[PDB]
RNA sequence: GGAGCCUCGGUUGGCCUCGGAUAGCCGGUCCCCCGCGGGGUCCGGUGCGGAGUGCCCUUCGUCCUGGGAAACGGGGCGCGGC
RNA sequence: CCCCGGAGCCCCGCGGACGCUACGCCGCGACGAGUAGGAGGGCCGCUGCGGUGAGCCUUGAAGCCUAGGGCGCGGGCCCGGG
RNA sequence: CCGCGGCGGUGCGCCGCGACCGGCUCCGGGACGGCUGGGAAGGCCCGGCGGGGAAGGUGGCUCGGCCGAGUGUUACAGCCCCCCCGGCAGCAGCACUCGCCGAAUCCCGGGGCCGAGGGAGCGAGACCCGUCGCCGCGCUCUCCCCCCUCCCGGCGCGCCGG
């Protein structure tokens, strides 16, 4: 009856200064800021969840306007608890500075 | 042929050098032996502390 | 000198290099030492008939 | 048909040796001094006039395709799911409590009953409390809370297994084309055996849960992440 | 869902740095009491440094050239604008989240407002070092509304002092209330200090 | 009150002293001064801050009946005045 | 101590691919910047000739156009509709 | 037609799992060697031998209630410290993490990630298939016994006989 996903912001792509490598998102998971606090989140399912003009299908549901791009937090990115993700398609860039949901549900807990 | 890494893949190590089996049979047993003997020292030290 | 790092390897170093990255030169084709049949075929005329002999 | 005369030391390393095993197995004293045309192989039947007829079991085929794929390469260690070995997070012990993370019973709290043959969990958030029946779940989509009921001596039915907790309907042909055929059928009906199973199991648990104060009320409630509380910080 | 940061006691660029990254991660921020921002380095030092910035103008038509904003809010906005990619769409979007004020006006004058302790003067500077209030600085470079901003803030502080007195009054009654009731909240109050509050 | 294109972000709230930093916070004044408060002194508590943002508030299944502790609290987008 | 028109086959010397356009097919290694310049291969492309497709074509050739479907690293190509 | 029997290729579209191997990156455990056959330490205390700061001391002065606090001097040990002789098991590169270098003197278990890329059956009365090398084992064709007990059988949940 509430929220079963931890909040996270799409920081932007894995990139060098002047070559962005679009196939790898970086994820600022809310409340975690140490390459330490982040072994929880390794290998968790994550959703860029967004809605669009035309209708879609929906697993166990009637046709909707919301769509998602699924992905997976792979590894911890640099000291201050950023995390790398990788998504079944690359994230839009429209997406920068927006929510992506890091689930709990490939749990090892 | 795929190179399976001997150092991870026990049976590949054995294929290349069968004396590994024994060397590793020893150094499980050896380490267990000594681990037991450490507990036995620790129990005697606790008994000496109680006395 | 300023093109290399070098020095005196351990026993373990010689093992780890040979087992993890031991590749024969066998008819000028870099081939991985998957069996002693390879080492023997080439070095067996010296008494070297296995990975272990090679390491020694 | 004796068992394994050397035990396991490590996966792939027996405790003993070659030499100890020779003595244990006793290879001394167990020394075994041991120094078509006309006749048709596999056909045969009966029959009347002329005589008997020679049939041919497994008769050579009446169509060959123009091209067909050519075998594989044996491949060593690739077992089918049934023959697999099954794991279980040490956290999940019998009569522990879970938070089911994924399904319709989502965030609902539950009691764990057993690991089935499959490797799935069997589960019950006693239908009574939670509205969660006898039900399968996966280790991987479940949080093993550090809260246990003592469920030791409850006789879960032997007959309830993977095979029973398994979906049922739909065969092939029928009328098919039009605006009909198995878009209806409509409802999974609960059945009476299923209701009887639940009734039996819950009663054994249900007293046990209650003994723990507030536990029923905990098992009524639903888990969810509020503000300021982060999975990685908190424990369950 | 929104940062409100009391810019008093902070350091101009030090705060701006932190605000920029918040703003780039979609956080809507408000920065309040910007005149109270204070800049390291003795006053005179910084005045000249500003006065130089004033000199910078497009010779042939100043009307185009770098617009030197006087108000401390706009100054602080300028320095945060200098740490975003503000020529991009995403950069421009980022600034649109940030909302700066000389003094503290009516939405936020009854909101609790945070303090970035990593931009704070008492922490980041040696006590023997000198600094400048961005107000004074703003005032002398042409900011019109110092005194107005002061006269409105004396009202606010008087208005707030009242709120605090009433708040205190409730807190006090609540401390009394517990003592009045502490045999019929005793086996609740016990359980809230087994799991470790109330201590 | 009914449908019906489109644009999206969101997925508990926090309704506030002032400020200090080689110091502060709270009480209570027995006592004194000022306009229930404000200022003072004195005393008593806290101070790696539990009158803590390391915080607080809020609960997250629905109902039934039939006990206890808690109990006049909540509502009708309840209605008029200050 | 015997014969494969039958040992039943992990090797079979009695006969031999699903494979064998031998300018074919298959396996192992290694390597791959490039102006000027050189060489190879182009089932890349244009126009005409000898051969050849019991080719195609008024039941619609060439050309032209195409937010149609594809192939090829590419030169290019093939189909759908007009 | 029902068998979804056996084999072969497949999935309309979106999904998930599982175990096996390869390559990685981490985590947790343990067991060893060497040294100034580590240095320091700890613990028990005993006998001596000096030296230093500076003391349950004394003393000038100061500050508080003979006592407590703050400076100052000569300096023994009744606060300690340091050297020297002689001797105990508790040490152990020590979870009292004070300072190394390592591993035929080294092993076990666990997590995250990416990838699977090949295809030694095209016979007419007898497999549509295994498997090579390595590990051992495991088993049996050898007898013994012991235990537990899952199925089944028997006797009184207990005991006895795969
Ligand atoms: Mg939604
Ligand atoms: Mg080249
Ligand atoms: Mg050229």
């Amino acid at each position: 009856s509430g929220r079963l996903w931890c909040k996270a912001i799409f920081a932007g792509y894995k990139r060098g200064l002047r070559n962005q490598r679009e196939h790898t998102a970086l994820l600022k998971i809310e409340g975690v800021y140490a390459r330490d606090e982040t072994e929880f989140y390794l290998g968790k399912r994550c959703a860029y969840v967004y809605k669009a003009k035309n209708n879609t299908v929906t697993p166990g549901g009637k046709p909707n306007k919301t769509r998602v791009i699924w992905g997976k937090v792979t590894r911890a990115h640099g000291n201050s608890g950023m995390v790398r993700a990788k998504f079944r398609s690359n994230l839009p860039a429209k997406a920068i500075g927006h929510r992506i949901r890091v689930m709990l549900y490939p749990s090892r807990i | 042929v795929l190179k399976k890494n001997p150092l991870k893949n026990l049976r590949i190590m054995l294929k290349l050098n069968p004396y590994a089996k024994t060397m590793r049979r020893n150094t499980i047993l050896r380490q267990a032996r000594n681990h037991k003997l450490r507990v036995e020292r620790a129990a005697a030290a606790l008994a000496a502390k109680k006395s | 000198e300023p093109y290399i790092a070098w020095g005196y390897p351990n026993l373990k170093s010689v093992n780890e290099l040979i087992y993890k990255r031991g590749y024969g030169k066998i008819n000028k084709k870099r081939i991985a030492l998957t069996d002693n049949a390879l080492i023997a075929r080439s070095l067996g005329k010296y008494g070297i008939i296995c990975m272990e002999d090679l390491i020694h | 048909p004796h068992c394994s005369r050397n035990p396991v030391l490590v996966r792939g390393i027996g405790r003993y040796s070659r030499s100890a095993m020779y003595s244990r197995k006793a290879l001394y004293k167990r020394k075994y001094a041991a120094p078509v045309l006309a006749t048709v192989t596999k056909p045969v039947g009966g029959d009347k006039n002329g005589g008997t007829r020679v049939v041919k079991l497994r008769k050579m085929p009446r169509y060959y395709p123009t091209e067909d794929v050519p075998r594989k390469l044996l491949s060593h260690g690739r077992k089918p799911f049934s023959q697999h070995v099954r794991k279980l997070r040490a956290s999940i012990t019998p009569g522990t409590i879970l938070i089911i993370l994924t399904g319709r019973h989502r965030g609902k709290r539950v009691v764990f009953l057993k690991q089935l043959s499959s490797g799935l969990l069997l589960v019950t958030g006693p239908l009574s409390l939670n509205r969660v029946p006898l039900r399968r779940t996966h280790q991987k989509f479940v949080i093993a809370t550090s809260t246990k009921i003592d469920i030791s001596g409850v006789k879960i039915p032997k007959h309830l297994t993977d095979a029973y907790f398994k979906k049922k309907q739909l065969r092939k042909p029928r009328h098919q084309e039009g605006e009909i055929f198995d878009t209806e059928k409509e409802k999974y009906e609960i059945t009476e055996q299923r209701k009887v199973d639940q009734k039996a199991v819950d009663s054994q648990i249900l007293p046990k849960i209650k003994a723990v104060p507030q536990l029923q009320g905990y098992l009524r409630s639903v888990f969810a992440l509020t503000n300021g509380v982060y999975p990685h910080k908190l424990v369950f | 869902q929104v940062l409100v940061l009391d810019g008093r006691g902070h350091l101009l660029g030090r705060l701006a740095a932190i605000v920029a990254k918040q703003v780039l991660l979609g956080r809507k921020v408000v920065v309040v009491r910007c005149e109270g921002i204070n800049i390291s380095g003795n006053f005179y030092r910084n005045k000249l440094k500003y006065l130089a910035f004033l000199r910078k103008r497009m010779n042939t038509n100043p009307s185009r050239g770098p617009y030197h904003f006087r108000a401390p809010s706009r100054i602080f906005w300028r320095t945060v604008r200098g740490m975003l990619p503000h020529k991009t769409k995403r950069g421009q979007a980022a600034l649109d989240r940030l909302k700066v004020f000389d003094g503290i006006p009516p939405p936020y004058d009854k909101k609790k407002r945070m303090v970035v302790p990593a931009a704070l003067k008492v922490v980041r500077l040696k006590p023997t070092r000198k600094f400048a209030y961005l107000g004074r600085l703003a005032h002398e470079v042409g900011w019109k509304y110092q005194a107005v901003t002061a006269t409105l803030e004396e009202k606010r502080k008087e208005k707030a002092k009242i709120h605090y007195r009433k708040k205190k009054q409730l807190m006090r009654l609540r401390k009394q209330a517990e003592k009045n009731v502490e045999k019929k909240i005793d086996r609740f109050t016990e359980v809230l200090k087994t799991h470790g509050f109330l201590v």
